[PDB]
C-alpha cells in the first residue's frame, strides 16, 4: 500500500459527497495504513484524527 | 399592485420532500434554503452597498 492508488470519496452529514483528489487521498493512504486489509487477515479499522 | 409584486406558489416542493427522505441535516442545512426560485416579473436584481 505504500504508494499505492487508491480511489475514495468524502460522504457529508448532507447526504451527498465529493471525489478525493488524488493529492488528498494519497494522505489519508499514508497516514491510514496499516488498518488496510490484505489477504488472509482482516483488520478493524479506526477513527481518523 | 404597485412596484410592489409578491409570489404567490412554489416550483420546488418535490425537492424539499427529496432532502428530507435523507435526513434531516440535509433538509435542515443552508443548501437546502438556497434552492431557486424564478423572478417574479420584467425585472432584474441588484446589490446595493
Amino acid at each position: 500500500y505504500k504508494n499505492a492508488s487508491m480511489q475514495g470519496l468524502y460522504i457529508f452529514a448532507d447526504m451527498a459527497s465529493k471525489d478525493m483528489t488524488p493529492e488528498q487521498s494519497n494522505v489519508y493512504r499514508d497516514n491510514s495504513y496499516q488498518q488496510f486489509d490484505t489477504n488472509n487477515v482482516r483488520r478493524v479499522n479506526n477513527r481518523y484524527a | 399592485w404597485q412596484s410592489y409584486r409578491t409570489r404567490l406558489n412554489t416550483l420546488f416542493a418535490r425537492q424539499l420532500v427529496a432532502r428530507a427522505t435523507t435526513g434531516i441535516d440535509t433538509i435542515l442545512s443552508m443548501e437546502t434554503q438556497n434552492i431557486q426560485e424564478p423572478q417574479l416579473g420584467k425585472g432584474f436584481y441588484a446589490t446595493f452597498v
